[PDB]
RNA sequence: UUUAUUCAUAUAAUUAAUAGGAUAAUAUUUGUAGUUUUUGAUACCAUGAUAAGGAUUAUAAAUUGAAAGUGUUAAUAUCAU
């Protein structure tokens, strides 16, 4: 009870170094509610031995933030998104928050060039393509052609 | 093709209705 | 500026892209009594435990298709399906060496 | 336009409809054949006149079957569904990672959709096993990949 | 229907009942002669 | 037009959709789970229940439907009930006798009420208030064998009387409406549907058919005007799904009903008038006085001869 | 409720305590499966649950559980129902008779049960006096080092008087926070045997035992007396932040100025 | 003389559109809303390939390795509102 009330009570508060900038933060701590409760299955504490009002948070947290292997399986067909759009589109006056309104540590000197030799390994296709006429003075520095420059 | 958006969430139920809502409260009341 | 882009999605970012999103039941897998040894692969039909890959670890759908094959057909029509040296037979030279 | 025409896609469709019968219909027939076709008994619960009668029972429900999907994978998996050019697997008129020709998958190299790297036409590219030991090579490693690092159960 | 709101023969059909008046009205008979 | 390789790849805005919009949970397929029934609130004291026990074992219990015969069960009541010296036993007995008497269709069964319960609650300004698992038995026996002493009980649970209708079901009110429509009562459906407004009752959620069949049976005019302000108290999805209802219970789906419809055609031609419109689209004195100077003014001008 | 009766004896077979509180969990339900699918446990049912559950709970010296399972059977007004069976079993016998049946309160007195609770109740109350006794003295033994300490001089316990209602008065003014009677009329049985006629201490020592666990009151009378706590302020000239000057009690040193809070 | 492809002459195949189901506070529901459904513009544009001739750099014996970039004429040819 004191740490479940704890949690809503630290969702539920408001923060002002992001000053609700996109949304609120702290949501995401009920996040830890479907986390204990089954901490509590393990720990023989019966979840019906909590208040009704407790239970009502609970529940909200974990339909914000529990999901099944089933529902998994069928949460993303576009009936249900394009649903969930119309339902946004018709009321969404009704919900809505806005609606409402080498080691470097001994390195000091770093070796350079300590012929490590680059021709037994293979990398020979080393092939690059310029554009053309990169000094030629009948040839525009600038052009629409240096848009060739960006495409691989 | 346009490209989806793989930063936004699916669109998935996390909420009551307000008779469900009003359904609460008033049991709670009782 | 004028032209900054983080190497690194801010604190503030992760929360809401991991606030608008539920958690699935099953990563928790917790574990207390054991495994149930008798009754876990024999479950109810939708939810059953199917099998997968090879045809070794289909035990009891090779014997739930042999009792439908035996269950179906009759012998009456069985008979009548004959073998290759069954039919060679009415050949007058049915049988030399290779 | 606009896409393709519409008997290309009937085709394509049909193509994925015998796909899908080949997933339907395989097990059932592949258990039907190693049944019928065995020599050796089956059991020791199942012996003689059993197993024999139970083979002719296996062969009439196995040939009862109309629709049965037998036919192997490699006669129609050559099926584009862009164009309607048909090339064949096995030969340079066919890849086979996106499934396409060599006609279309030279337009969607030429209209930028695919990301891919090109290489020199004479080298093996650049996977180590497939310059050691070429297409036979790089099969035994998907196979020793995909199966034989597992210990069976 | 959840983008647009309808479907595409409901918007053929919308297409062709929209301009009913300037598709066809008379067959135009007569004989124009040069006046100069 | 696209983002370049070489660029970083973060993410460029996060976005808050789930948490802006919290939508509830809404499917075209109803629920697997639910009763779909009348519950009754079978609330016996656990020493009668014990006491009682070969008794109340022929009687239906939580979702169990027993074979035995009414006959058997009105006449275990009948011997047994009087000795047992306690008032809720008795009543909640009754109520499972009534509840078996409905399943059932033994239309017998409302001489039990006029015989133990009648002179203590609805005779002659009785002060008792029965159990709420009594009057919800008891009507829904007398809406399962279309019995219309439903209407004397029905009075009683009001704001002024009982006020068990804020305890009513969402199911209790789908068996009351098919009833109704089944009988014909134009007063009875206007006086159930005043109160399932009033009581803030789930109108989307009552059983379709239940409500195609208490419109079809409106014909006074009246009560037909009343009907037309009422159906703007349903959602869209529901005055859809009543049209596609009431066309296939006039059409061909007409034999999933017991008894079959009347033709209420002025009904159906209004509740598809109605859903295609909450669909989207795919000085008499005075003016009489004007008529007779117009008509005196042309006899005198002559446009109105007389005789010739 | 005879799946979950089932489940639960498998549980206490399995000695699986935290299986037992998930059983009982089940048991009690939620909104969904009570109300929306109506489908939960009889009363009958849900009691003989709570009662295995707790009787196993009670036995193995489980105390939280126990008392969250004591604290549903008073919420659900539970803690008479074995003798309401009994009643309600004579009164089905009697109604097939066909004499004429109630519930008053000498109904439920006229039972073995009641009676036999009442008469051995004395016993329950000398077993539980002697048993504190001898916690109170270990407790003083324990304090010093072992001679004995002056904590078991005086403790929370008064004599009893040498009366049956006395008895009564003594176990509802000591250990009036649970049932008692309820208590020692659920020690009676052990896996059928009544302990209660042929194994007379070893009952009362169960009941004994579980009126000690089910009570808080006695759970807050039988503590160990521990040292005393001193306060104490930083020090003047800082030499570390974890050495600091107690708050000494005058009966430690004598003498010196009296001295404020 | 047999066969892999080629060619001859016999053929089968035809149409259109959605629909969410266990652990979710209650809609029983899906042969239902579709009928005159889509597969219908291969042309005379000024493309592009072929062959041919030019100049610059090595003043080192080291390096695994002294090799790389920049300009003009003839014939053939041009089917997308």
């Amino acid at each position: 009870e004191l740490y479940l009330r704890s949690i809503m009570d630290h969702a539920n508060t408001p923060t002002s170094e992001p000053l609700q900038s996109f949304a609120n933060i702290n949501v995401v701590e009920k996040k830890k509610v479907p986390l204990v409760l089954a901490q509590m299955d393990e720990l023989g504490v019966p979840r019906t031995h909590l208040s009704r009002v407790l239970m009502d948070e609970v529940e909200d947290s974990l339909r914000k933030f529990q999901t099944y292997r089933s529902r998994f399986y069928e949460w993303g067909r576009a009936v249900k998104q394009f649903d969930f759009i119309e339902f946004r589109r018709r009321n969404g006056w009704l919900y809505d928050l806005h609606l409402m309104k080498g080691d470097i540590y001994y390195d000091d000197t770093r070796g350079l060039h300590d012929r490590s030799p680059t021709w037994m390994n293979e990398v020979p296709e080393t092939r690059y393509d310029r554009l053309y006429g990169v000094n030629h003075p009948d040839i525009a520095k600038i052009g629409i052609r240096r848009h060739l420059n960006v495409e691989y | 093709r346009k490209p989806q958006n793989q930063w936004e969430g699916v669109y998935y139920y996390s909420g009551i209705t307000k008779r469900q809502r009003h359904l609460i409260l008033l049991h709670r009341k009782r | 500026r004028m032209g900054y882009i983080p190497r690194y999605t801010p604190w503030e970012w992760i929360a809401i892209q991991e606030a608008d999103q539920p958690l699935i039941a099953e990563q928790i897998r917790q574990d207390n009594i054991g495994t149930s040894y008798f009754f876990s692969l024999n479950r109810y039909w939708r939810y059953k435990a199917s099998p997968h890959g090879y045809i070794r670890h289909f035990e009891n759908e090779v014997r739930d298709l042999l009792q439908y094959v035996d269950g179906v057909t009759p012998w009456k029509q069985a008979q009548k399906i004959r073998t290759y040296w069954e039919v060679r037979s009415h050949h007058p030279m049915p049988q030399f060496n290779r | 336009g606009q896409d393709v025409p519409k008997r290309h896609t009937h085709f394509v469709l049909e193509s994925r409809l015998m796909y899908e019968k080949s997933f339907r219909d395989c097990w059932l027939h592949s258990v039907c054949r190693a049944i019928s076709q065995l020599d050796e008994p089956l059991s020791k619960t199942v012996v003689g006149t059993h197993q024999k009668m139970l083979q002719r029972k296996v062969t009439c429900f196995q040939y009862n079957q109309y629709g049965l999907f037998k036919t192997p994978y490699y006669r129609l998996a050559n099926v584009d569904r862009y164009h309607a050019v048909q090339g064949v697997a096995g030969t340079r008129e066919w890849v086979p990672y996106v499934n396409v020709s060599y006609w279309t998958m030279n337009k969607m190299v030429r209209g930028g959709n695919l990301l891919v790297h090109r290489v020199h036409y004479t080298g093996w590219g650049t996977d180590s096993h497939l310059k050691k030991g070429g297409w036979e090579h790089r099969w035994n490693k998907v196979l020793q990949r995909n199966v034989l690092q597992y210990s069976r159960i | 229907m959840t983008v647009h709101g309808t479907s595409l023969p409901s918007t053929y059909r919308m297409h062709k009942d929209i301009n009913k008046a300037q598709r066809n009205d008379r067959k135009l008979s007569g004989n124009r002669f040069k006046v100069l | 037009y696209h983002w370049h390789y070489n660029l970083p790849q973060g993410m460029e805005r996060p976005h808050s959709v789930n948490r802006t919009f919290a939508a509830p949970f809404q499917s075209n397929h109803s629920l697997v789970n639910k009763y779909r029934g009348v519950w009754i609130e079978f609330d016996m004291h656990p020493a009668f229940s014990v006491a009682l026990e070969p008794q109340l074992r022929k009687l239906p219990r939580g979702r169990t439907l027993p074979k035995t015969p009414a006959e058997e069960v009105i006449a275990d009541y009948t011997a047994l009930a009087p000795l047992v010296d306690d008032e809720k036993t008795r009543d909640l007995w009754l109520a499972k006798v009534f509840q078996h008497c409905a399943f059932q269709r033994c239309g017998g069964a409302m001489e039990l009420w006029e015989r133990y319960c009648h002179q203590r609650f609805t005779a002659e300004g009785a002060t008792a208030k029965p159990p709420l698992s009594l009057v919800k038995s008891v009507l829904f026996y007398c809406n399962k064998t279309d019995n219309s002493g439903w209407r004397a009980l029905f009075d009683r649970c009001l704001k002024d009387g009982w006020n068990y209708t804020p305890l009513f079901d969402t199911a209790q009110w789908s068996f009351m409406l098919k009833s109704i429509g089944r009988m014909g009562d134009e007063d009875g459906v206007r006086a159930v549907l005043e109160e399932m407004l009033d009581v803030q009752a789930d109108l989307d959620r009552v059983e379709a058919r239940s409500v195609v069949i208490a419109l079809n049976a409106v014909t006074n005019a009246d009560v037909y005007e009343f009907v037309k302000k009422y159906l703007f108290n349903f959602g869209e999805r529901k005055v859809k799904f009543l049209r596609t209802t009431y066309s296939d219970l006039r059409g061909h789906g007409a034999g999933k009903l017991r008894i079959p419809l009347k033709e209420n055609d002025n009904m159906y031609y209004h509740v598809c008038w109605h859903s295609s419109i909450r669909s989207p689209r795919q000085p008499n004195a005075k003016i009489d006085d004007i008529v007779k100077d117009k008509i005196e003014k042309w006899k005198a001008e002559g446009l109105l001869p007389e005789d010739y | 409720g005879e799946v979950l009766h089932n489940l639960m004896r498998c549980a206490i077979a399995a000695r699986h305590r935290a299986r037992i509180m998930w059983v009982y969990n089940v048991m009690r339900g939620r909104f969904y499966e009570n109300v929306v699918v109506r489908a939960e446990v009889d009363l009958i049912w849900r009691y003989r649950i709570a009662m295995i559950a707790l009787e196993y709970l009670l036995d193995h010296e489980c105390a939280e559980e126990a008392a969250a399972i004591y604290s549903y059977l008073v919420e659900e007004e539970l803690l008479r129902c074995d003798v309401h069976v009994r009643v309600g079993l004579h009164m089905r016998e009697a109604i097939a008779a066909g004499k004429p049946i109630t519930l008053n309160n000498d109904v439920m007195n006229a039972t073995s049960l009641v009676r036999d609770a009442t008469a051995v109740a004395p016993e329950v109350a000398r077993e539980l006096q002697r048993r504190h006794a001898q916690t109170l003295q270990n407790n003083a033994v324990e304090a010093v080092g072992a001679g004995s300490a002056p904590w078991s001089i005086l403790g929370p316990l008064t004599a009893i008087g040498p009366t049956a209602e006395d008895t009564m008065v003594w176990l509802q003014q000591h250990y009036g926070d649970v049932d008692v009677m309820s208590i020692m009329r659920w020690a009676r049985f052990r896996k059928g045997k009544d302990l209660m006629a042929k194994d007379r201490p070893q009952y009362l020592a169960r009941a004994a035992a579980w009126i000690e666990l089910l009570s808080k009151r006695n759970r807050e009378m039988e503590e160990v007396p521990l040292t005393y706590m001193r306060k104490s302020k930083p020090l003047v000239l800082d030499t570390n932040s974890n050495v600091r000057v107690a708050w000494q009690t005058p009966l430690m040193r004598s003498g010196g100025p009296p001295r404020l809070l």
